């Protein structure tokens, strides 16, 4: 059986994710899509270069987990529909944690968290991406999700995460 | 409000513009963006878009043709006066002669002084156009007991004529025609585009049509109009011209039974749009000068013809026309004509003659009805028909001249009384003398046909009476090449142009009208000063005398009874009629004017009178005399002589 | 943007922007959705989550409304707000409307 300890996009969600840095980063959306508001972050800086965009969870208790597993569903519009593509558009995004014992509240700090992998999204070009990953052992009372971009044009839709019990 | 940042991606990558609403919003007044952006269904479904683009009739295709654009309004004149139609002072100008031109800004604002909706939220345009509320002219008239509809409104920018009919249950049929330069047309709503709507274009000109598929269809039953034609009319054509084009098919058609009880064709409906193009022309003109100066001339000439269009107009369909008139270039007129002696109009040339009388009926309203215009009609026509040869069909340059000038004296005999019975029946008198058997023909040729000579013809304005229908066939032309049914047409509306009742431009303002117990049986009835004379089949008159030539035993009679001072009697005179005093003892020679002021008639003994002149000059006496007129070979003609004493005599003979 | 191409539906009450609460509009292009016109309309931010309300507008209506706005306010139309009105009617002209029958139109959503 799976154990939700985050989920996004349903049941009354984002409500405090932490962006850094404050307003050039990851942007909170809202759009109707079959007749009701799903909310997004997105941030699609492709032609400024150097970006280092974060966007971090509110704290997740851990309870039981030993592996939680990390499932994304996300767009990303590729490079080549942006006419100066491979020079500053990227078309990946980073994945990060962090654990704590504690809430450090919103004292973000970038240096603490640890990378998972890099997210592609397996068919570049309707076509909403689906990545899963799994994180193990988790040894403390809970953790925290990050996202780092460097500059794709990506739109977070469904942050979920679990465990098998 | 706010402001709007409009972030748009156009050649691959993003182009930022910014529309502040507080800063627009100040300086244009009348702008609400709020209420367009709610005409605009922002939301629209692409497919409820696609549904209601493809209710609105497209058209095939058919792009441009090479039209030339005319030469109207002209350049400046040369040191020319610039008037100020807001700020009209006396003295501006002088004399007619003196080079004048009308600020055409201000002019404008005169012409398009109206406010009103120039594009509905009616069901066919709420698709197409998005609503619209400006400065405009409309002709708007009802026909068919107040069913169909047509609508001319116009800018000085673009017209948009709107047909409308109701089906007896409630439905309404609308077809809208769009003439103006193409980027003067009206804004698109949405995802229309003029070249699908374009039935015709021209070199920054186009004709859009704008209607249902399903309305297209209904008006194809019964309205197929040449639009091409009516492109290329509209456009080449100079706005003055045009004008006079619309208003002779008006005019003759009127003369007919085409506007007692008008028809749903495909003509009568041209015509429609056709009228609201003629004021549009005008005011497109003017407006499209841009800040500049019009001549005067050229006013006093196109407003001339809108003047009569639009009265035309009026007693024919029961039109209405708001907008497209100036009360700075009624007041700019009216000072002209003070500035005339219209005793002596007709002495100068006739050109600067059709200037002051397209002037004296652009400047009308604010006239009065005892202004001198008369005189000034009456003087034309004087110097007129001296310079022309006895019982002949007028020229082109004449009938024309005379036509200009006729408009006023008909607001004479249209016109319950007046002041002006000397020179009124003066008019009368000589329009009764221009018309003899070769000018009707002349006119019943130009109405078969349709040019300009039926148009108008002395003999309209006349004062004779014995013109039936057999009377005017043994007139008629001819020729194989004209169509007999079109000259038998011909005939009955140049008879209906004339039947005294239910014309009312005719009669009953003589005061010599009183003695007359049967107004049926008069034939003819000369004024001239100090007595008139009636001549008619009539016995029972209280005419001071009564003679009677021997007219046949065919014809019911020939009376001729004397009114003295204009004065009539209280009964018939009584006792066998007079003799007709007959004179040999006159030679052909004079030198003198001795007939001057007398009518000399000619009539048969058969067909009936002939020919009439009234002797003004000594030229007009020079004439009949040195010329082959008096021909007594056929005994069946006879020449009487009308005095001013009242006397009727007879020449038989001369020396 | 990061979300150019989405589903045009009526809002049909009590979700609306109305333009008083729009301050960027974000406009596709002719190759960008298939030559699909559409627009999404944002409010500036809200509140703490500095969230931008997004709802997705039909292109061609909301070009023609500029088009027109500037036209009839054509005075003012100062020397880029005047490119924008040749930009957008452009922009309207690139794209075909008889190309809308050979298609499916809820392609998105
Ligand atoms: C807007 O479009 C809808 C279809 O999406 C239509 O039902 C509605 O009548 C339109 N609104 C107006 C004011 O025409
Ligand atoms: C009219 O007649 C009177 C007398 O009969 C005469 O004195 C007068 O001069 C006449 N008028 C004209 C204009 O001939
Ligand atoms: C943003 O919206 C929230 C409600 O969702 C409200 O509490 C907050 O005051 C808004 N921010 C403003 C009005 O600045
Ligand atoms: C896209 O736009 C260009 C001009 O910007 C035009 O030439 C081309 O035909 C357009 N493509 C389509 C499919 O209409």
């Amino acid at each position: 059986k799976e154990v939700v300890l985050l989920d996004f996009a349903a049941a009354g969600g984002e409500l405090g994710w932490l962006t850094h840095p404050y307003g050039k980063g990851w942007d909170l959306m809202q759009n109707i899509m079959n007749d009701m508001p799903i909310y997004m972050y997105s941030v699609c800086n492709v032609m400024s270069g150097d970006q280092d965009n974060w966007l971090r969870t509110n704290w997740v208790y851990r309870g039981e987990a030993e592996r939680i597993f990390i499932e994304l569903k996300f767009t990303v519009r590729d490079c080549n529909s942006f006419p100066g593509g491979a020079s500053s558009c990227k078309e990946t995004f980073n994945l990060y944690y962090a654990e704590s014992d504690l809430d450090y509240g919103t004292n973000f700090q970038k240096r603490l968290f640890t990378k998972i992998d890099t997210i592609a999204p397996d068919e570049i070009t309707v076509k909403l991406n689906v990545e899963e990953r799994s994180v193990g052992p988790l040894t403390r009372k809970g953790f925290y999700l990050a996202f780092q971009d460097i500059g794709a044009c990506v739109a977070l839709l469904s942050v979920r995460v679990y465990y098998k019990k | 409000l706010s402001e709007v940042k409009l972030h748009l991606d156009i050649e691959g990558h993003a182009s930022h513009y910014t529309i502040p609403w507080t800063e627009l919003m100040a300086k244009v007044p009348g702008l609400s963006p709020e209420a367009l952006w709610r005409e605009a269904n922002v939301t629209e479904d692409l497919a409820s878009m696609l549904n209601r683009y493809k209710l609105i009739y497209k058209t095939s295709g058919t792009l441009g043709i090479a039209l030339a654009e005319p030469v109207d309004i002209p350049a400046v004149s040369e040191g020319s006066m610039q008037v100020d139609a807001s700020k009209v002072h006396p003295g501006v100008i002088s004399g007619l002669n003196s080079p004048a031109c009308m600020l055409s800004a201000p002019l404008e604002k005169q012409l398009f002084y109206y406010i009103g909706t120039m594009l509905p939220n009616t069901r066919p345009h709420s698709y197409v156009f998005y609503q619209l509320r400006c400065h405009l002219s409309y002709v708007a008239l009802s026909i068919n007991g107040d069913k169909f509809q047509y609508t001319g409104a116009m800018t000085s920018k673009f017209l948009m004529g709107t047909y409308k009919r109701v089906t007896e249950k409630g439905d309404e049929h609308v077809l809208s025609l769009v003439f103006g330069k193409t980027k003067d047309l009206p804004d698109l709503r949405g995802p229309f585009s003029y070249p699908s709507l374009t039935s015709a274009q021209s070199g920054d000109y186009s004709l859009v049509i704008v209607t249902t598929f399903v309305h297209y269809a209904n008006f194809h039953n019964y309205f197929v109009p040449n639009l091409k034609d009516m492109f290329s009319r509209a456009v080449t054509m100079t706005a003055a011209s045009y004008a006079r084009y619309v208003l002779q098919k008006l005019v003759l058609l009127e003369m007919k039974g085409g506007c007692r009880e008008p028809e749903l064709d495909t003509e009568t409906l041209t015509t429609m749009f056709e009228v609201s193009v003629a004021f549009f022309k005008v005011g497109h003109a003017v407006g499209e000068t841009g800040n500049g100066c019009v001549d005067l001339r050229w006013l006093a000439k196109s407003f001339f013809e809108l003047t009569v269009l639009k009265d035309i107009i009026g007693i024919c369909y029961g039109a209405t026309v708001k907008g497209m008139q100036s009360y700075g270039l009624e007041r700019l007129a009216a000072m002209l004509m003070a500035t005339v002696k219209m005793e002596e109009l007709g002495h100068l040339t006739t050109e600067k003659q059709e200037y002051a009388l397209r002037l004296a009926t652009v400047g009308y309203p604010k006239a009065g009805v005892y202004s001198g215009l008369i005189g000034g009609a009456t003087s034309v026509l004087l110097s007129a028909y001296n310079r022309h040869p006895l019982f002949q069909p007028l020229h082109t340059v004449m009938r024309e001249t005379l036509f200009i000038g006729s408009h006023v004296v008909l607001r004479e005999l249209r016109l319950n009384v007046t002041t002006q019975g000397p020179n009124l029946a003066l008019y009368q008198l000589l329009s009764t003398a221009l018309c003899s058997a070769l000018e009707i023909g002349e006119v019943l040729r130009g109405l078969a046909l349709g040019t300009e000579s039926g148009l108008f013809s002395p003999c309209y304005l006349s004062l004779r009476f014995d013109l039936t229908r057999d009377k005017l066939l043994s007139m008629a032309p001819q020729e194989a090449t004209l169509d007999q049914a079109a000259v038998s047409n011909a005939v009955d509306g140049f008879l209906g142009r004339l039947s005294l009742e239910r014309e009312d431009r005719d009669a009953w303002h003589l005061p010599a009208y009183k003695c007359v117990d049967r107004l049926d049986k008069v034939l003819m009835i000369i004024p001239l000063i100090n007595v008139t004379f009636i001549i008619s089949s009539d016995r029972e008159v209280r005419g001071s005398a009564l003679y009677e030539a021997s007219t046949t035993y065919l014809s019911s009679s020939l009376f001729l009874s004397p009114v003295i001072m204009n004065k009539c009697s209280q009964g018939a005179v009584a006792g066998e009629p007079r003799q007709i005093p007959k004179i040999q003892n006159f030679t052909r020679t004079q030198k003198s004017c001795i007939f001057c002021g007398f009518a000399l008639l000619s009539y048969d003994e058969k067909e009936g009178l002939e020919t009439t002149t009234y002797i003004t000059s000594q030229e007009v006496q020079n004439s009949i005399l040195s010329s082959n007129y008096f021909d007594f070979d056929n005994l069946h003609v006879h020449y009487l002589l009308l005095t001013t004493n009242g006397t009727v005599m007879e020449i038989a003979g001369l020396y | 943007w990061a979300y150019p191409c989405c589903h045009v539906t009526q809002l049909r009450a009590q979700h609306l922007l109305a333009l008083e609460n729009i301050s960027d509009i974000y406009l596709v292009s002719n190759q960008t959705c298939d030559g699909f016109s559409l627009a999404s309309l944002n409010s500036p931010k809200n509140g703490s989550n500095q969230l931008v309300i997004s709802r997705c507008a039909n292109g061609l209506n909301v070009v023609s409304f500029f088009i027109s706005i500037l036209k009839r306010s054509s005075s003012a139309l100062t020397g880029h707000l005047r490119e924008l009105l040749t930009t957008l009617e452009t922009l309207y002209g690139s794209f075909s409307v008889e190309d809308l029958f050979g298609a499916n139109l809820n392609r998105y959503a």
